[PDB]
């Protein structure tokens, strides 16, 4: 309680200052949201890099956790709209290499992040990009039957997962920040708005094609499983990111596979031509 | 097994918890199935979290937290359940767990205090457990020697 408080901006994020540093408090109340937080700060302690918020401090006072972050200026969905109806070519190369650092970082440490979307993703006045809120995020390592199938905002949902698989890898992320590369290389829109569950995965079909069990042998044994009709895959995603090279859409393309295990690594996205 | 494993915690807290000679290892392995049990109240957990790796992730925490000096069985099922409690929150299958059934103590200011104080020093070997194999292995040799 040595944090003076200023504009109010699973909790509450609000910028304060203290006597010197502008910081950003979580605010959580204690009366299944705190088990949620904690396991937020658990993780956060342990995920210390350049493209991942900092967690300076936890304070427990009248029945509060406060948790103390970095302040970042934006974050990328109201970036979208400060800017409008467009990105620089080289402002998407920055913010998708920044993004698949933090990614990566998270990844060889062992932990999925389970929520990547614009309001997670933070922006600095100096071009630094930053992941944020990990209370969806988990370890992973030991083996396990499953996880959970309840992850993961709707339009940046996996078709794996909108199968209802429980079981997942760290392709997981790669679907979603695929999603968020169309978003910066567009015009900031969504690329797969759905209303549902369903219609969620008629958008993902009819511009990427209806999966076949030659491209993706497993997927009838997904808890969820439905054959939709054999859509058109339509693979010049030109007409859906028309302002990114063919470099860019080849990268494009192979975070956004349908079958998990096609989907490439943050590691490997790193070395894609794309970048240089 | 799951079975042996908890008889392996249970006889673990007895030589730890020297000041409690009335405690048979039965008795704190009870206490870990009844919240166990409950949560199973359907939206809570379609599926019990009691497995042989959580159990091993348990006796991680509770071997570095548990006092030799813990004075009441009614202190021990505190901090016991505590540590279960970051046991769910951090390896749950689900998103989230209640507090509930975690909750006997009456001043609830001082749960949490436990939880920060546990998370401040377990933190990089909850992840470590996870990311580094060998050491999981080794943890879980050390909890089948507790025998
Ligand atoms: O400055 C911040 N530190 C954080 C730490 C954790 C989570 C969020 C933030 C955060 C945020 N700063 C913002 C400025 C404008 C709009 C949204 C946010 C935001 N988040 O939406």
């Amino acid at each position: 309680q040595k944090y003076e408080k200023l504009e109010k901006i699973y909790g509450t994020v609000f910028k304060a200052k203290n006597r010197h540093e502008i910081v950003a408090l979580k605010r959580v109340r204690l009366d299944g949201v705190p088990s949620s937080a904690l396991r937020e700060i658990c993780l956060l302690k342990e995920l210390k890099h350049k493209n991942i918020v900092r967690l300076h401090d936890v304070l427990h006072s009248d029945k509060k956790l406060t948790l103390v972050f970095e302040f970042c200026d934006q974050d990328l969905k109201k970036y979208f709209d400060s800017c409008n109806g467009d990105l620089d070519p080289e402002i998407v190369k920055s913010f998708l290499f920044q993004l698949l650092k933090g990614l990566g970082f998270c990844h060889s440490r062992n932990v999925l992040h389970r929520d990547l979307k614009p309001q997670n993703l933070l922006i600095n006045r100096n071009g630094e990009l930053k992941l944020a809120n990990f209370g969806l995020a988990r370890a992973f390592g030991i083996p396990v039957r499953c996880y959970s199938a309840e992850v993961v905002t709707l339009w940046y949902r996996p078709p794996d997962v909108l199968f209802g698989a429980k079981l997942y890898s760290t392709s997981i992320d790669m679907w979603s920040a695929g999603c968020i590369f169309a978003e910066l290389a567009n015009a900031g829109r969504p690329l797969f708005p759905g209303n549902d569950v369903d219609d969620q995965l008629k958008r993902i079909f009819r511009l990427l094609g209806t999966p076949t069990e030659e491209q993706w042998p497993s997927m009838t044994k997904l808890p969820d499983y439905k054959p939709y009709p054999m859509y058109p895959a339509t693979t010049s995603l030109v007409n859906v990111v028309p302002k990114l090279n063919a470099t860019g859409r080849d990268l494009l393309q192979n975070l956004l596979k349908c079958n998990p295990v096609q989907r490439i690594s943050a590691e490997e996205a790193l070395q894609h031509p794309y970048f240089s | 097994s799951t079975s042996e494993l908890l008889r392996c915690l249970g006889e673990f807290l007895c030589r730890r918890c020297y000041r409690l000679k009335h405690l048979s290892p039965t008795d704190p392995v009870l206490w870990l199935r009844s919240v166990d049990r409950s949560l199973l109240l359907q939206g809570w957990q379609d599926q019990g979290f009691i497995t042989p790796a959580n159990v091993v992730f348990l006796y991680m925490l509770c071997r570095d937290v548990i006092s030799s000096e813990v004075g009441s069985d009614h202190e021990l099922q505190a901090v016991l359940l505590t540590c279960l409690y970051l046991s769910y929150s951090y390896m749950g299958n689900e998103i989230s767990y209640p507090l509930k059934p975690f909750l006997v103590e009456s001043c609830k200011e001082a749960f949490w205090d436990r939880c920060l104080s546990v998370i401040n020093l377990m933190s990089s070997k909850m992840l470590q457990i996870n990311a580094d194999p060998h050491y999981f292995t080794q943890v879980f040799s050390d909890l089948k020697n507790e025998s």
